[PDB]
């Protein structure tokens, strides 16, 4: 499934950029921390997820 | 001590500096470009477009080779080129 | 309370405006083509 | 009187030099001056 | 109070640049010898003088630009704006040199201007003035090198020109023409210039691992407080050390930082010297004994008579496009060329 | 060439070397930030 | 193409300051 | 602030990772993070190079690093070299650039929101810089880790497909590695060898089963005194020989990086075996030989007899002797008599170049590589033009070997220099003058005068 | 104690006119033997068949030189990088033609030159001193390892190393010229800004510092006596320094504190000379300075020259003069 692969492949750059951004402002923002260590530890599982996603489906497209 | 004048650090950090600026700054560099762009700067310093170094069959450099009569050798060589 | 205008204004000034000229000029350059 | 960041003010600035020499140097391998 | 006294308060007025008496004769001509140089590297050609470009319009880099020298053709011109050659033409005065000697001269009076103003700002502030005594060698250098030597030769042509790469072909032409390594003048300002390049670094050096402990952080920067009467180093500690590594060491400050000024300043009026000498051709090129020996003994061989050959290359090679203006054709036969190359 | 599949993305491909001397000019964006402190 | 690769680097480069400035927005710990 | 400013940690923010020395959570994080960065760049660097990869080109005509690296452990490339499957590559690429997120989420978060010291948290991860126990005991963890990885290099040479072996006969090729080089004979005759020409130490290996070999014994080697350090303390004799502080073991490996990066440098330009010339160009002495080759070619074919031809000097235009007698080219490259290279060495007798080989056996393959090698000799410039410095512009080349060799010549230099500055100055701590003389018991003024 | 102790003790003295130090057991040898073979050679050895082509080349008084001619010649091309010591030859009449004399005179120099820094740094630890002069030092040592050891490396013959003469060096740096174009090499114009520079700065420092000299002396005599060795006070006026120097160009141009001062003496040469080292330590790969030829054409694709192009045309003439009768192919590739 072509456009699948390139839509889980985008949802991972975009959910990188977002955990760039995000990470490193949540853990010097310690006024909102327990309201953020979830965030990135939901994040950080989606993230591993698209990897594994994309990298079972490369082999039903490459 | 200090002489007097504005500290730097307080001009460049000041809006009123930068609302100037914002406006002044591209302005001249929008000018050098269209110097440029326009195709006045060839004319201005008598400087080559890339199609007038050489008459289109010739190899042979327009080289002044007299003091008084140099002016004149230049005009000569540009009207050879037409 | 400190003037704008100063003799440290013009030298300042006489350097920067012609600077950034020239890099517009510079820039524009690059896309010349022969 | 102070009112934009110094260090604000530097990064956009520093950012603006890079840009321009960038361009300097992509103009070594385009148009004029690149051999081709 | 006068006029005259009037105009001299505000010029030596204590403000964030200091003007002085001798800044209505360096700000003009010194932003004039820069403007210049910029606007003739940004957008003029030497086409007509040397056939070459030798500007950022014509596809010039930093490496390459030039405000090169007027041709040939115009001898010692001084190539006035308004004088008999450009006849007030502004853009056929930039095509025939006249930036260069614009440059050249309004450099020159800059240069007298920095040195007036170091005496000036020197009798204001009550020091001596050793800084404007040092800064004759830079000015010995650049009259004898940008206006004694073109004199000497058949044209403002065979000066430097101003950029990078043309200044390189001038050490190359020097070199080529004059074997200008071989003469002791030269070699007299390589001493005084690496010479000056050794006191600079081993001062700096020796003072920076002598600091004595006189703050308790780990950058020894902070611990100096300019009013401080003592010293921030140990003389005692530096002499000895050297006097056991190096076997003797200055033990008088006074005398080291007047060495420091005596021998870059004195290696640049040494080369000066020898750059006078090169205006009338008068090098020192050869070595007569050598070449009685190897014109008559075929087997006779030195590094001297190996770097003629490379001149004589050099010469050949060059001449044709760097004096185009003589006109040489070399046909390929006369080239001179070693095996294979 | 990448895979046809990733073709897309051979620009961000082309521009992602030089991401490590970002981190280098990133500190110094901070210490400004902090002052140099 | 080169407006690919230049929006990708302008939008990568812009996300190193940014986050030193959400950080002294929200008074973090620079 | 915890450090963090001038006045606590007593450093400049220009020395500002000096603030680190005594806080092992931040430093782990900053050691973690930079791993990333390394990381990172073997992921995206390898992906830009695949990017560029044009497979009909020689890899050292398009500026490539990594890939030969890859190439030369077996995977994606066929015989002669020429490159059969892409995909090896793009794996080896996007796995480490996964794996640097990884690296760089778990530096950030030590040196970020982590604990500043692990001393509290745990003493295992903790350490305190004068425990000599601890430090052996984290350089013999290390030291395992590394005979691991040597051994790697084996497990690919010997059961996963093996390696690249420009030797091979056919032109090259990937071999299985079954009879590595135990003999300790031969392993550690390589120490032994002067690094002098025809000699060349351990830049002299020339084939695969040594190479493999070697590694099976410094696995062997870096496994055991892992487990040494572990087990054991510095004995006397060493704790009066050496500085004992953060600053000074790492001048240590600053020492021996800058050691490393050397030989590194040399590797690259002069050995055509872990380096095979069909991935990074010819070396600068194979490229010179094979101008000479070409030209005996060229001149036999046109009825020259190359052996007689006296150049203008009385030496052989196309061969002579080298001081020890044997046959080689000729001309200039007699100074690289020494180059061994699997084109060239079918031409090689008893005394040298065998002048029945010249005149009869060279191959069509002979003068192919020849003319290539010739052509791609690793002369350009810094704007890459290819050739010689009077070169026109045209060819846009700069061989990897040179890249390669001076990137890191550079790097092994300054991090002498670093080795010089961090030595001097643990020394100098240690001993508690680092920050001047103290002015009320200077040394010297209690010294006798030297005269 | 013992005798060995005895000895460390004396070999570690301070109170020696001249430190020994374990790098001064090392270097004292090496410098010798160098030293030694280098005047005997200078004056007396024989015609050195550099290039390897049998054509002698004579350095030395005895056989028709002057000091700006002579040389020790460097070892045959024949040789290579192969190690020739003395006891390698089948005599000393072979020796000295094959150059052997360069070979020891360097290797035993780089090695003493490389324990005088050493000891630069021992003697610092004994006086209790900062140790970073030695870091200094590694400038001009690494150039030296560039011009003896790197560049014969790179290229595979020590007789493309630096001779020891004063017309050899101007060969080198000729030939290097045309085989690098070194001139349009960054790294030699950092070189150049750093000799440049540190003679501006020693002359400049010099002067700002004589300019300054507190009056302690009358006109009759040198102002050097109003400084006396280990006095505590200084002997300028730095306030007044910096006094003139910040109104010869403005305020913050200009340095008052002098460690900051004294370090930028100390860091600019030295980096400069560092990435002139490193210029030559790369061009012995081949990496080798800018190459704008014909970089200019016009609108048809005439090429318009270039003060480069004039470079290269200087650059050819030494290419195809240099080592007349060496080159039998066309390419000159190392
Ligand atoms: C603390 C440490 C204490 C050390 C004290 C004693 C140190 C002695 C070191 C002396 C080394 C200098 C001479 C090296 C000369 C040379 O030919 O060295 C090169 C040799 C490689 O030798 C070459 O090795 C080649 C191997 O290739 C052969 O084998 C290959 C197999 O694929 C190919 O087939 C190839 O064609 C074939 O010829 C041949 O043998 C060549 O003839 C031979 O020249 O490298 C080497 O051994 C690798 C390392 C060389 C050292 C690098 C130079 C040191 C840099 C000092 C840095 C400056 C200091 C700055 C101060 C500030
Ligand atoms: C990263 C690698 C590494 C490092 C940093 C160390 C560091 C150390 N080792 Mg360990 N070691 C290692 C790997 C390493 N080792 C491995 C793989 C083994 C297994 C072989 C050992 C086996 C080992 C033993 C058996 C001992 C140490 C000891 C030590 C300590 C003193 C070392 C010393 O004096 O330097 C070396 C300094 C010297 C003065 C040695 C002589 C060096 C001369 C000048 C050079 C020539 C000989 C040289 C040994 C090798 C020749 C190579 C040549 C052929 C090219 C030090 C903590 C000692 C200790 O205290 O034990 C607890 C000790 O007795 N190590
Ligand atoms: C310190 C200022 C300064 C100085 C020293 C110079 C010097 C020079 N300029 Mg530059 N110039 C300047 C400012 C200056 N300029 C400025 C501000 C500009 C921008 C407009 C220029 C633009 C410029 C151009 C465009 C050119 C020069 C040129 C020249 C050269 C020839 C000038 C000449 O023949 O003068 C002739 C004029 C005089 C010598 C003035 C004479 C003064 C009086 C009238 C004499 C009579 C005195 C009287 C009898 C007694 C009165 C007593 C008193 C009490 C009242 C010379 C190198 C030329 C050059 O470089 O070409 C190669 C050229 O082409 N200049
Ligand atoms: C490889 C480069 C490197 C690394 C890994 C470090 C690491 C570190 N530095 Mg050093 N430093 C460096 C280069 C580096 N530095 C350079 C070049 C300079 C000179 C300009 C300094 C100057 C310096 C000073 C002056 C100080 C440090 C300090 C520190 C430590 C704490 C800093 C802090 O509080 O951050 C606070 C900053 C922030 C919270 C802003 C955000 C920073 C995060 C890390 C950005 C991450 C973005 C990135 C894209 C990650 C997201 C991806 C995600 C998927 C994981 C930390 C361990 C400090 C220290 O020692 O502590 C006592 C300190 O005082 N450093
Ligand atoms: C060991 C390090 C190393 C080596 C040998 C190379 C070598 C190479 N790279 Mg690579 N690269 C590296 C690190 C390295 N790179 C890193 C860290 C980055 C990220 C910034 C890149 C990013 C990169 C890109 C994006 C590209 C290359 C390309 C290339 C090739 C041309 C390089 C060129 O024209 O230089 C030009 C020379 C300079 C810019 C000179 C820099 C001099 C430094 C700044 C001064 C010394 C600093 C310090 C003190 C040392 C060449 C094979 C190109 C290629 O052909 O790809 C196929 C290409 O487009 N590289
Ligand atoms: C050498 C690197 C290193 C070291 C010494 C430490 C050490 C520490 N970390 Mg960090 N950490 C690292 C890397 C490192 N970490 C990385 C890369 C990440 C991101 C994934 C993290 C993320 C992280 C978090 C989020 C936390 C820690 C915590 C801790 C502490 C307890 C961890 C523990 O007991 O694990 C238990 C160990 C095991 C269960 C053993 C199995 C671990 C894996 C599965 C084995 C992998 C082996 C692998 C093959 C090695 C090669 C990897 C690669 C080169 C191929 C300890 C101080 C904790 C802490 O400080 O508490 C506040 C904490 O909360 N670390
Ligand atoms: C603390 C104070 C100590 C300082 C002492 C200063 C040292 C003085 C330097 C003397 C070094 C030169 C001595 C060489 C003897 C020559 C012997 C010989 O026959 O060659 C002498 C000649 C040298 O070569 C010939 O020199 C002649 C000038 O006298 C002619 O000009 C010939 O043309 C020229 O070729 O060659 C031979 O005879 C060939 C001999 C080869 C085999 C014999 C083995 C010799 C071993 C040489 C080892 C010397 C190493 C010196 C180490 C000493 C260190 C203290
Ligand atoms: C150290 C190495 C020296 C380089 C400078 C380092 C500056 C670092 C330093 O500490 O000073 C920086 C200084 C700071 O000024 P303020 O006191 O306004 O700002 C203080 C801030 O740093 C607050 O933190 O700004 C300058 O002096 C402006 C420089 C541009 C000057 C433009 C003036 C144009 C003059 C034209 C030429 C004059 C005549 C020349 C003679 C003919
Ligand atoms: C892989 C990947 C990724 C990631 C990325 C990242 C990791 C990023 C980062 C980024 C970064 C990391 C960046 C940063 C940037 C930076 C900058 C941009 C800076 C600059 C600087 C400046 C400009 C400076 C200036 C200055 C100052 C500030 C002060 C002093 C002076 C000066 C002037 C120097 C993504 C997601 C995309 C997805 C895909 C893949
Ligand atoms: C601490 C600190 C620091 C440092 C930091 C660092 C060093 C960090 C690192 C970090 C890191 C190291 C990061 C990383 C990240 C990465 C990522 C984010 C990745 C991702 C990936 C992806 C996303 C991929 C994708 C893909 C695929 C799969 C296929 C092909 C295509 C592509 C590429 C798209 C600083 C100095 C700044 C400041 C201070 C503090
Ligand atoms: C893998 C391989 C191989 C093998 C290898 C091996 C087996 C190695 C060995 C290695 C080794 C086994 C090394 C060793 C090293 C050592 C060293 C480098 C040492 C150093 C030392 C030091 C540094 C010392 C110092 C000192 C002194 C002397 C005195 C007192 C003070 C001190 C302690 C500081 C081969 C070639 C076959 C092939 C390829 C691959
Ligand atoms: O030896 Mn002395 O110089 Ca270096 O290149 Mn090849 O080889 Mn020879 O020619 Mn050019
Ligand atoms: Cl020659
Ligand atoms: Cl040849
Ligand atoms: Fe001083």
């Amino acid at each position: 499934m072509t456009i699948l692969f390139q839509l889980a492949l985008a949802a991972l750059v975009i959910l990188s950029f977002v955990m760039v951004i995000g990470v490193p402002v949540a853990y010097a923002s310690p006024q909102d921390w327990d309201r953020s260590k979830q965030l990135i530890f939901l994040g950080s599982g989606l993230w591993i997820a698209l990897v594994l996603v994309v990298g079972v489906l490369n082999f039903f497209v490459v | 001590g200090t002489t007097g004048e504005r500290p730097f650090s307080d001009i460049i950090t000041s809006v009123r500096y930068w609302v100037i600026h914002s406006i002044t700054i591209p302005a001249l560099f929008i000018a050098g470009w269209l110097f440029v762009s326009t195709g006045l700067a060839y004319d201005v310093f008598g400087t080559p477009r890339p199609d007038s170094y050489y008459a289109q069959e010739q190899r042979s450099i327009p080289l002044v080779t007299d003091r008084f009569e140099a002016k004149q050798q230049v005009e000569t060589f540009l009207e050879q080129l037409k | 309370s400190y003037p704008i205008f100063t003799v440290r204004w013009v030298a300042v000034h006489t350097l920067a405006v012609p600077t950034i000229f020239f890099l517009g000029a510079i820039a524009a350059m690059q896309f010349i083509q022969r | 009187g102070g009112r934009i960041p110094l260090w604000i003010v530097a990064t956009v600035a520093g950012m603006g030099v890079i840009v321009i020499v960038g361009l300097f140097f992509y103009g070594a391998y385009a148009g004029l001056g690149s051999s081709l | 109070r006068g006029w005259f006294d009037i105009l001299d308060d505000w010029l030596k007025r204590d403000r964030f640049v200091f003007v002085g008496w001798s800044g209505i004769l360096l700000f003009p001509c010194a932003y004039l010898a820069l403007g210049g140089w910029l606007t003739g590297t940004t957008f003029v050609t030497s086409w007509y003088t040397h056939g070459l470009a030798s500007s950022y319009l014509e596809g010039c880099n930093f490496l390459t630009v030039a405000v090169s020298t007027p041709a040939n053709s115009m001898g010692h011109s001084l190539l006035l704006l308004w004088g008999p050659e450009a006849q007030g033409d502004f853009t056929r005065w930039c095509q025939l040199g006249g930036l260069w000697t614009f440059i050249a001269l309004h450099g020159a009076f800059g240069l007298i201007g920095f040195m007036l103003r170091q005496f000036e700002i020197a009798r204001l502030v009550g020091v001596r003035p050793y800084n404007a005594i040092a800064f004759s060698a830079p000015i010995a250098v650049f009259v004898s090198v940008f206006l004694i030597y073109p004199l000497g030769q058949s044209s403002w042509f065979f000066a430097p020109s101003f950029g990078v790469a043309a200044i390189f072909r001038f050490l190359l032409f020097f070199q080529g023409f004059h074997n200008w390594t071989l003469n002791p003048f030269h070699m007299m300002g390589v001493a005084g210039v690496l010479g000056g390049a050794l006191l600079c670094a081993i001062h700096g050096a020796t003072v920076e691992n002598t600091l004595f402990q006189d703050g308790e952080g780990a950058s020894t920067f902070r611990a100096f407080n300019p009013t401080q009467a003592e010293e921030t180093y140990s003389m005692v500690t530096a002499n000895r050390f050297w006097s056991q590594i190096f076997g003797i060491a200055f033990s008088n400050k006074r005398w080291l930082h007047f060495f420091m000024l005596f021998v870059p300043v004195t290696g640049l009026w040494m080369s000066a010297i020898g750059v006078v000498g090169l205006a009338l051709n008068l090098r020192s090129y050869d070595f007569i004994s050598q070449e009685i020996r190897a014109a008559e003994d075929p087997e006779f061989e030195t590094f001297y008579t190996k770097n003629l050959l490379l001149n004589e290359g050099i010469r050949a090679w060059m001449a044709p496009q760097d004096q185009p203006h003589e006109n040489f054709v070399f046909p390929e036969e006369v080239l001179p060329r070693g095996n294979a190359l | 060439k990448l895979p046809e599949a990733y073709a897309i993305f051979d620009p961000l491909v082309d521009v992602l070397p030089v991401i490590p001397v970002l981190f280098l000019a990133l500190a110094f964006v901070w210490q400004a930030a902090v002052g140099f402190r | 193409e080169v407006i690919a690769q230049l929006t990708m680097i302008a939008m990568i480069g812009i996300a190193g300051p940014m986050i030193i400035f959400l950080l002294a927005v929200r008074r973090g710990n620079l | 602030a915890t450090n963090r400013d001038q006045e606590s940690s007593g450093f400049a923010w220009w020395a500002g990772n000096a603030r680190l020395i005594n806080l092992s959570g931040k430093l782990l994080g900053a050691h973690v993070a930079h791993a990333g960065l390394i990381v990172f760049w073997a992921g995206a660097m390898t992906l830009f190079e695949l990017a560029h990869f044009i497979p009909e080109k020689p890899m050292y005509e398009q500026g490539l690093i990594l890939i030969p690296h890859i190439a030369t452990l077996g995977w994606g490339v066929g015989p002669g070299g020429e490159v059969v499957d892409t995909f090896p590559f793009f794996v080896v690429g996007v796995v480490h650039l996964i794996s640097s997120a990884v690296l760089g989420f778990g530096g950030v978060y030590h040196a970020i929101r982590g604990p500043e010291t692990l001393e509290e948290y745990s003493s295992f991860f903790g350490y305190d810089w004068k425990d000599k126990n601890k430090m052996t005991t984290i350089l013999g963890f290390h030291l395992i880790v590394l005979g691991i990885g040597a051994l790697l290099l084996v497990a690919k040479a010997m059961f996963f497909g093996g390696l690249y072996d420009t030797w091979a006969p056919g032109g090259g090729d990937v071999r299985v590695i079954t009879n590595p080089t135990l003999d300790p004979r031969v392993i550690f005759g390589y120490l032994l060898k002067s690094p002098f020409g025809g000699e060349g130490w351990i830049v002299s290996v020339n084939n695969l089963e040594d190479v493999v070999g070697g590694h099976i014994w410094i696995g062997l080697i870096c496994i055991a005194g892992g487990i040494w350090h572990i087990l054991t303390t510095p004995f006397g004799w060493a704790r009066r020989a050496f500085i004992w502080s953060g600053e000074a073991y790492l001048s240590y490996s600053l020492g021996a990086l800058s050691m490393m990066g050397f030989i590194a440098t040399c590797f690259v330009w002069f050995n055509n075996t872990v380096y095979p010339s069909e991935f990074y160009g010819p070396t600068g002495p194979e490229a010179s030989q094979a101008q000479a080759m070409t030209f005996l070619i060229r001149d036999q074919k046109l009825g020259a007899n190359v052996g007689s031809a006296q150049g203008p000097t009385g030496l052989g235009k196309y061969l002579m002797r080298s001081p020890t007698g044997e046959i080689i080219f000729g001309g200039e490259t007699m100074r690289f008599w020494d180059f061994r290279g699997p084109w060239l060495e079918p031409l090689r007798g008893p005394n040298g170049l065998d002048l029945n080989k010249i005149k009869n056996d060279i191959q069509p393959w002979q003068e192919r590589r020849a003319a290539e090698y010739m052509t791609h000799a690793p002369l350009g410039s810094l704007n890459s033009v290819g050739g010689v410095a009077t070169e026109i512009n045209s060819v846009n080349f700069v061989s990897p070997r040179s890249w390669l060799a001076t990137s890191h010549f550079v790097l092994a230099f300054f991090f002498l220099v670093g080795h010089l500055w961090h030595a001097g100055r643990a020394r100098a701590a240690a001993a508690g003058f680092e920050k001047g003389i103290d002015r009320e018991s200077e040394p010297v003024l209690s010294m006798p005068s030297l005269d | 104690a013992n005798l060995w102790e005895r000895f460390c003790n004396w070999v570690t003295s301070t109170d020696n006119r001249l430190y020994v130090g374990w790098f001064g057991v090392i270097m004292i040898p090496t410098l010798l033997a160098a030293t030694i073979c280098f005047v005997i050679a200078f004056i007396a050895a024989p015609p050195v068949d550099i290039d390897g082509i049998r054509e002698p080349v004579s350095g030395s008084l005895l056989y028709g030189n002057n000091i700006i001619t002579g040389a020790v010649v460097p070892s045959s091309n024949a040789i290579g990088l192969h190690f020739y010591p003395i006891w390698e030859a089948a005599s000393l009449d072979e020796w000295l033609y094959n150059g052997g004399p360069y070979q020891l005179i360097i290797f035993h120099f780089l090695l003493g030159a490389s324990c005088y820094m050493g000891r630069q740094w021992e003697l610092s630890y004994r006086l209790g001193m900062r140790p970073w002069i030695c870091v200094a030092y590694s400038a001009p040592l690494a150039s030296a390892f560039a011009v003896f050891l790197i560049y014969p490396i790179g290229q595979g013959s020590f007789s493309d190393g630096m001779p020891l003469g004063i017309s050899g060096t101007f060969n080198f740096m000729i030939v290097f010229q045309a085989e690098h174009n070194i001139l349009m090499h960054p790294f030699h114009q950092l070189g150049v800004a750093g000799v440049f520079g540190g003679a501006l700065f020693c002359a400049m420092h010099g002067s700002l510092v004589t300019s300054s000299l507190i009056r302690e002396t009358t006109e009759t005599e040198s102002a050097n006596y109003g400084y006396k060795f280990g006095q505590e006070e200084e002997t300028y006026n730095i306030v007044a320094a910096h006094g003139y120097f910040g109104r010869l160009i403005f305020q913050y141009a200009s340095f008052n504190n002098s460690r900051s001062l004294h370090f930028f003496l100390a860091a600019w040469p030295v980096v400069g000379v560092w990435f002139t080292a490193l210029g030559i330590s790369t061009m012995a790969f081949n990496l080798n300075g800018f190459n704008f030829n014909h970089s200019v054409i016009d609108a048809k694709g005439n090429v318009i020259n270039t003060w480069a192009d004039i470079i290269n045309r200087a650059n050819l003439g030494m290419e195809v003069m240099h080592e007349r009768n060496a080159h039998n192919f066309p390419l000159d590739l190392a």
